[PDB]
């Protein structure tokens, strides 16, 4: 019986400041317990400022991703060269990938960047194509070991205002680019401590009003 | 199915300058039907405790297979038995039963009246042991604990600190696991003066 | 999970990394799968955890009962017929395998007893998920009489191969060394290589964050 | 669906200051049966790329096929065809990955796993895997089969990072993945003794070495052991 | 999952949660569950996540091409129509959606269909959809009146979503309101049910065996 | 499954349990009482597998019985329930298991307080104001989370419960032919003949 | 309009030895296909030469190029 | 199932079809009509699989309308049962075919006699004096054999009707949340909102 | 479930001199349920009968396949087709559907209006053709039939014996098989005058 | 079912039982498994029945429409590639297997096709339920070489072979020869070993035993 898919770990993460917005993910690529590289990239801008990550079966993903570049490319070619609005892609990606609804792409896609009015703004999809205007999703191999975290810390959850009990929820501030990339390097840490799918580097792009900025952290090697 | 995710729960420890804590959730219910809010994981027997995670109706039952025992013990030996000389017993014990084992995952915890140390210490159901010097988790929130406990956790931490570290951990995994929750109740132990105390969390 | 054993002039030497895994997940980040039967006879144990750390102590505790009744050391072989014996009254239902060494007034040992009962005998061995990564690093750096230091550096050196290219296994190496008309010596860490780098924020919160219900204090004797 | 029938192994391969190299010895299975030696698993391509092909050879046959019509194809209108405009390593390979995926996605895939080794026309290293699910990364150091398991280890133990491949002497690459040879058929009921390992260095060019094997052993230490724990004689 | 919807004096009420779950875990506690089809029509989320999103989102193109065609306003009937004919064309490929298409014209007054994937299409005054319908339904049963004002016909849709994010442990987050009324719907906010819940005890008195 | 309902008030407990009795496609009876009263004030009712269920409830019964007179003095809800649960904790784990769900409701003359126990066939118990097995649940629990006070009259609990069964008629497909109701207190156990002589 | 057609089959050409080879589409191999797609057109019946001339440039792997097609597919480089 | 009954008298025909319809663990409604019109004087009811049910009905009523329209002239009860059975016979050999069992009861004026077709998803039609499909058989068939006689009026078949529902109620597991009735005769059909009403 | 056995039934026919009968029960019924009595198997062509057996729904289709089928042919040929000319039919007809069959048994019976000699023949589902000279029998209690055939039957009988032999046969087997009965008919074909009977017989 | 084939020097012959199965039950008591491809050209059908003698039937059609066209008598390799080729084509769901035999102006021929579309060649072949049986009666008493009565003679003591050992054939023996410049011979029953004993009472009941209802006389024509 041959079987057409198949996992290759990896974790990426997505949220969305302010008036920016990051999209990271580990670089280590496995099969069952071994390594196919400690450097294989998972993040990538694909033009009119718009960072895109499809995670789970490798194949798919490198397709999708593709398939969507190519896309953009002939949106510009139809509409005079016209920017496309991430909103506008997000509902293009949803086709490309209820495409196949009846042989679908087995992967966790997000793609991350600024809206029309320079907010930052995150993309979450279904593995057919259902998406959702997200705010900060992790999403992949050890998404359950950073949502609670960030749940916790990005959106202060359950804490509350010292001497006034349970009544006064601790008020949420706006984390500067600086302090959430703080955050996003202690999440993939500790899930590298406690997850041996996730480990080696760790690569983040970075998306403001001036394009797309890349930094990069070395992981342990578990 | 897993026998061990019916009934739902989780349990965490830590270990401060002097002191251990363990805390743990209160929902029992069946699959998706949320049962009970005041079903208690931590129970404890002189000045060790122990939290069990699993299979409910095993939970209960090992609880009163324990306390049954140490009872016995403390008659024999005309004293308490130790957090050490209790984890090798609940290891022991599990095992006896190692082809139709209990479904759960126990956590061990408590200070030593000798060296007056700290311990803590976790186990999988059919008895393998395992000591930390920092955290134990258990259930189904499993993962979550890992991940929160490997953030928030800090080496010697005032029992007054560590009350809000333990407590954070276990409040968040909660809330990111679907059969856990409907409130928590967490305990301090020091050499002396134990105290309990239960959480507001968010009762969906 | 990922052991060797290598025997060289008056004695012989195991290691054994120290993670225990439980699905993707991380449970002991220092665990111990060097056991011991007797003084000097040691046992490095792979596969299902609870049931090598409890067939060990079984048969070590008989064997100390063997020596008492019988006024002589332990032999090695002996705690080899008990293991094998046993393990193959329960058809393979016991999974541990492992690697017993040890020196008695014959000689010094070392054998490898898989779960069925079926056991194995050579210069070196390697039991567990990185079993080929450390077997690899053994027959390739490998000669007939080796000194302490390099019997001792080669069976760290496989373990290491082991924890780096194998998802099973990872953290520190343990090491035990048995050498004859001298006492055991065991090396708990003779290696350190990972450690996480420290956090990026503090994360302690300040007293009163959590909302509390109810509070007392339980007794407890009589 | 399917299944494969006759089976090549392993195909180990790494990257060095000047080039990169690339093994894989002849033997192809038929099950338990070793029915096979004149087998040829590196297939050169143009005069700057070759690729190591592992598992159904009646697939590995065919794939040869396309890749020299790949070849008598490019020529066709096009005078550069041995300067300028010629078939880069990365070129065969983004053609080759297609068809994987293509077929993977049909249902009916072509049971292999690949490695497209050469030098760039302006002198880069290329090396990329590519199994039968379209799946595909590159990497220092590649392999199929026990590679994967054997091999890789040792071919780390040389280049750790992507900070060492200027510091590698082609000759110590190969010394390297000859000794990682003598592994593999040390612990590998389905590999032969003598190889194929063929070099592209972007100064010297391709060097096909053929038909080697694989010297010194040890099995001296054999005689030593007796029985499996009792038997003294 | 546990989404609502009833006609009333008022016309149309709808709620739902927000919960997202894979396996045990929480994957998301921010669903939109309320596909706004168009300034007129809404449908609920229930069986496929994007089987919903996906189809009703196609609808509501063809309810504009078909208004731009006739220069009037589609029907709900016409709609639910439409809509439960391209599933039955699907019945079998393995689709999946619980749905309840609301909308309120002129001729027709305030109508709910329920579609499924199935191939069923019911005419109603009351539907729950869900893991946690049974509970809903509970709330729902007793206090429901044709004659409810607009302002309790909300807060009913609200307790209702409220009683099953307590006890189906899939459902929870936070209730999302909306009102369908002859001009067009109306969103009524997102309702975090961790505060709502401790709201509600302390001004209703219920949830008694909740010690907080 | 069949119905079965519990809840404790003021001073007393209440149980509800339907009527049926199916096997297959027919309806042998629609008058069958699922209780049976351990002592003076303990009573017990189940649903479950065919014929585990009135085997185990009898054996339970002798018993608590035969402690009873031997002892001369009554055991106590707690106690009683804790016996129970022993045994199906046991049985869970033998040649084969009673597959039968309980409910067990006394007065403790002791304290003078009314407590309800629900134990389900795997040994799983636990102390509650109001409970119910099977998909009995899903339709009442929100119901009972809305309007139950433990001030509660025992003429309060009956007004309440009918409400909950009028629903479980409503969106039930099971046709479970009525229930009857049963009262324990100070004075013992009574039966309301009067909710189905209505 | 014969144009577009043409500009846009050639947008094409270039988008598959993109995606499949990832190698730019030489110039020379644009005017080959651009004559053989006029070619069609001057030996069947029913249809009508394309009416619009295409002075192509480009840069591949040769440098410059300059290219000049008639609706008789005739390419001639310059 | 869902209920399907039919009885066909001395100058009508009367048909029973019960009006709950239930998703699983709910009843999403309990008024549903199974019915639906081919023409003045054929009505046809159904039961079957969730969305085969009507989109079949609704196909039916279509051709036979379309047909009426264009000769003018009513297509007759015996000539209709026979369209339906063709189509559903060449269904059951198809990519999918639909699950759905229906009865068709007319008032054939040019005969002037009422006539009743009870046909099954495999294309099995017959003509009987009264019918029902699935399991609503076993529970009345033996009381029609019974009672049944050909001079009966419309009058005297409800009441016989009436005594059939009353045993399927008693004895059927599931609760179907009564039937609503239908007649049909030289005058067209309408509905008997009384038997409901009651 | 056999599709051959959900509705039930039999037909069997015999030749005498210058004559043929051919018989059938009445039952149409769903497993066990029995739905009707008036249920008759056999029809007819100008002079030539078919008795049919198997699943209900088919046995209705091919009757209005064969009717449909020979009106065309009389009004092509401008005659009416005979028993052997119509068999081969029947059978061709059976097996263009060779993959997915109709599930029958039919049985044809009469008398050529030329030669004016008896003529009986049976086919299993995919058309297998089998005459016979003396007997054919079809259906569910097809064994029982075969076992009163193989002791009743004589050559020659006279039609008015004829008729008392087949009838004995069916009446028989029917009372030995649960899905067939509630009624039987019979027909006697000569040359000229067909006479048709229903018979007395358990309605249980 | 039992056939058998075998030439001798100016022709063929084959024989076959008369018997249908149908589970244990008998259906035909004298059924023809012999078949006519064309005047000098036949077939022995073993297997599943509708399927042979509708494939002979097809296949015969087919060849008459052959020779009339090209002039000439059918030849046997003909009818042969024929079979086979359309035997395969439905890789065996038309299960029938077969002996053609007959004479065309080059020679006598014999072959067995199976139902996959294989096809054998030989001087005595025996397909059917009791081919073991007649293949141990042509294994002793065959010789190259024989008279035509030796052959008819063999052939059909090969199938009464097949009749009394075997319990899925009996009742008659059928044969056809064909000899070269000769017609073809069809024997009808050239056996007839079993003949049911009469009956031990006469069975006729007397006119009016049976019980009727109705009665009327039903009309035909127009």
């Amino acid at each position: 019986q041959f079987n057409p898919y198949g996992d290759n770990g990896g974790t990426i993460l997505g949220i969305a400041g302010e008036d920016f917005a990051v999209l990271a993910g580990d670089t280590r690529n496995i099969t069952d317990y071994s390594i196919n590289s400690r450097y294989e990239p998972k993040v990538f801008d694909c033009g009119d400022n718009i960072v895109m990550s499809a995670n789970g079966f490798a194949a798919d993903g490198d397709a999708l991703v593709k398939r969507f570049k190519n896309s953009v490319k002939w949106y510009h070619f139809d509409h005079n060269d016209k920017k496309l609005s991430i909103n506008s892609a997000a509902r293009n990606i949803q086709h490309l990938l209820y495409g196949k609804r009846f042989f679908p792409y087995y992967v966790h896609t997000i793609i991350a960047g600024l809206d029309e009015d320079g907010k930052g703004a995150v993309y979450s999809f279904d593995p057919v194509g259902s998406y959702e205007r997200e705010q900060c999703r992790a999403g992949g191999a050890a998404a359950s070991l950073i949502m609670p975290f960030l749940d916790n810390q990005v959106n202060f959850k359950n804490q509350y205002e010292p001497g006034t009990n349970g009544k006064v929820k601790k008020p949420l501030k706006y984390l500067s680019v600086e302090e959430v990339i703080k955050l996003v390097r202690d999440s993939f840490t500790s899930a590298t401590e406690r997850h041996i799918q996730v480990g080696d580097g760790l690569e983040i792009l970075i998306v403001t009003k001036d394009g797309v900025r890349k930094e990069f952290y070395e992981l342990k090697r578990d | 199915s897993d026998p061990s995710s019916i009934n739902g729960g989780i349990v965490v420890a830590m270990t401060g300058k002097d002191c251990v804590a363990i805390a743990c959730d209160l929902r029992l219910g069946s699959q998706s039907l949320g049962v009970s809010n005041k079903f208690e994981k931590i129970f404890h027997y002189g000045h060790v405790f122990l939290g069990i995670t699993g299979l409910a109706t095993d939970v209960t039952t090992l609880n009163e297979m324990f306390r049954y025992k140490t009872n016995l013990y403390k008659l024999k030996e005309e004293r308490a038995i130790e957090p050490e000389t209790f984890t090798q017993l609940v290891s022991s014990s599990l095992y006896e039963r190692r082809f139709g084992p209990y479904f759960v995952g126990p956590v061990v915890a408590g200070i030593n009246s000798k060296s007056g140390k700290p311990f803590i210490a976790g186990f999988d159901l059919i008895g393998c042991i395992d000591e930390a010097k920092d955290f134990i988790v258990s259930g189904t929130a499993s993962d979550q604990l890992f991940g929160m406990c490997e953030s928030l956790y800090e080496p010697n931490l005032e029992p007054e600190d560590l009350f809000e570290t333990i407590s954070q951990a276990l409040l968040n995994a909660a809330d990111r696991d679907a059969l856990s929750g409907w409130g928590a109740v967490v305990y301090i132990i020091k050499k002396d003066e134990v105290v309990k105390r239960y959480l507001k969390m968010r009762q969906d | 999970t990922t052991i060797v054993g290598v025997k060289f002039n008056n004695g012989v030497v195991i290691a054994a990394d120290t993670r225990s895994t439980q699905g993707p997940i991380v449970a002991d980040k220092n665990c111990a799968k060097l056991h011991r039967i007797s003084p000097k006879i040691w046992c490095a144990g792979a596969g299902t955890a609870a049931d090598t750390e409890a067939v060990t102590q079984l048969i070590g505790s008989n064997i100390e009962l063997h020596s008492l009744y019988t006024s002589r050391e332990p032999r090695v072989v002996s705690a080899l017929q008990m293991l094998k014996q046993h393990l193959f009254k329960y058809q393979g239902h016991i999974g541990a395998y492992l690697i017993v060494a040890g020196v008695d007034p014959t000689g010094s040992h070392l054998f490898s007893i898989h779960a069925h009962g079926s056991t194995d005998v050579g210069y070196y061995l390697s039991l567990g998920s990185g079993s080929l990564a450390a077997m690899a690093v053994l027959e390739s750096h490998w000669k007939q009489d080796l000194t302490k230091e390099e019997a001792i550096k080669l069976a760290s050196d496989a373990i290491q191969a082991g924890i780096w290219n194998d998802l099973g296994s990872g953290s520190n190496v343990d090491v035990c060394v048995m050498e004859i008309g001298k006492d055991a010596e065991y090396l708990r860490n003779y290696l350190t290589p990972n450690v996480r780098e420290e956090k990026q924020k503090s994360y302690k919160f300040p007293r009163g964050t959590t909302a509390v219900l109810k509070e007392s204090i339980v007794n407890i004797c009589d | 669906t399917q299944q494969p029938i006759v089976t090549g192994t392993s195909v180990i391969s790494m990257k060095y200051d000047n080039g990169v190299i690339i093994a894989a010895d002849n033997l192809g299975s038929y099950g338990s049966l070793l029915r096979f030696n004149g087998v040829e698993r590196l297939i050169p391509v143009g005069d700057n790329t070759v690729v190591g092909i592992s598992g159904d050879i009646s697939d590995m046959q065919h794939i040869e096929r396309l890749l020299k019509d790949l070849v008598t194809e490019n020529a066709y209108d096009n005078p550069l065809a041995d300067a300028e405009e010629a078939l880069e390593p990365s070129y065969i390979f983004e053609y080759l990955a297609t068809v994987m995926y293509q077929r993977r996605s049909k249902m009916n895939p072509l049971w292999n796993a690949i490695i497209v080794a050469g030098v760039q026309s302006n002198g880069d290293q290329f090396l990329r895997y590519v199994n039968l699910l379209g799946v595909t990364y590159s990497s220092p150091t590649l392999a199929t089969g026990f590679g994967a398991h054997m091999a890789n280890p040792l071919l780390r133990k040389v280049v750790d990072r992507e900070s060492d491949i200027p510091k590698t002497t082609v000759q110590v690459a190969e010394e390297a993945i000859v000794n990682a040879m003598r592994v593999l058929y040390y612990r590998d009921a389905r590999s032969s003794r003598n190889f194929s390992l063929a070099i592209i260095d972007k100064n010297t060019g391709l060097t096909f070495k053929k038909n080697l094997q694989v010297e010194n052993m040890k099995w001296d230490f054999a005689k030593d052991i007796k029985g499996y724990g009792t038997q003294k004689i | 999952t546990t989404t609502l919807a009833f006609r009333f004096q008022g016309g149309i009420i709808v709620a739902v949660d927000s919960r997202a779950t894979a396996g045990n875990w929480v994957a998301s506690q921010t669903v939109k569950r309320v596909i706004e089809i168009n300034p007129f029509l809404l449908g609920t989320m229930a069986g496929g996540a994007a089987d919903c999103q996906f189809w009703e989102t196609w609808l509501g193109s063809q309810c504009r091409l078909h208004e731009l065609r006739e220069k009037e306003r589609i029907s709900v009937a016409a709609a639910s129509k439409i809509l439960s004919n391209l599933v039955y064309q699907y019945k079998g490929a393995g689709l999946s959606m619980g749905t309840m298409i609301c909308g309120y014209t002129r001729k027709e007054g305030p109508t709910i269909y329920y579609v499924d994937s199935d191939g069923t299409r019911l005419k109603g005054d009351i539907f729950c959809v869900g893991s946690g319908q049974t509970f809903a339904y509970g709330v729902l049963d007793s206090n429901y009146k044709w004659d409810l004002s607009v302002e309790d016909a909300l807060y009913l849709g609200k307790r209702s979503i409220l009683a099953a994010a307590h006890r189906d442990a899939y459902s929870g987050g936070s209730v999302n309101l909306y009102h369908v009324t002859e001009d067009g719907w109306i969103y009524h906010g997102n309702h975090d049910v961790g505060e709502l819940f401790w709201k509600v005890k302390e001004e209703e008195g219920s949830f008694n065996n909740v010690i907080g | 499954m069949d119905i079965i309902l519990g809840i404790r008030v003021q001073d007393s407990v209440i149980l509800a349990s339907s009527k049926a009795v199916t096997r297959g496609i027919s309806v042998l009876k629609d008058s069958d009482d699922k209780t049976r009263q351990l002592s003076p004030h303990t009573l017990m009712s189940f649903a479950g597998e065919a014929g585990d269920t009135v085997q185990f409830a009898e054996y339970i019964q002798a018993n608590i019985q035969l402690y009873s007179i031997r002892e001369d003095y009554e055991l106590s809800p707690q106690a009683v329930s804790s016996f129970v649960r022993q045994e199906l904790a046991k049985s869970i784990r033998s040649r084969r298991p009673y597959q039968v769900n309980v409910l067990i409701g006394g007065y403790d003359k002791k304290k003078n307080k009314p407590e309800l126990y629900q134990i389900d066939y795997l040994g799983t118990k636990v102390e509650l104001p109001y409970g119910a097995h099977g998909y009995s649940g899903f339709y009442t629990f929100s119901l009972l989370d809305h309007h139950y006070r433990p001030d509660m009259t025992t003429e309060e609990g009956l007004d309440l419960l009918k409400l909950c069964v009028q629903e479980l008629e409503k969106r039930m497909p099971m046709d479970f032919k009525g229930v009857i109701v049963k009262i324990v207190d100070k004075d013992g156990i009574r039966q309301v003949d009067d909710f189905q002589a209505q | 309009p014969d144009a577009r057609v043409l500009s846009n089959y050639l947008r094409q050409q270039c988008n598959y030895s993109s995606l499949v080879f990832n190698r730019k589409l030489a110039v020379e191999r644009a005017g080959h296909l651009l004559c053989d797609k006029a070619q069609k057109n001057t030996q069947s019946y029913g249809g009508r030469p394309y009416g619009v001339g295409l002075l192509i440039i480009g840069y591949d792997k040769s440098g410059a190029h300059l290219l000049e097609f008639q609706p008789s597919g005739n390419v001639t480089e310059l």
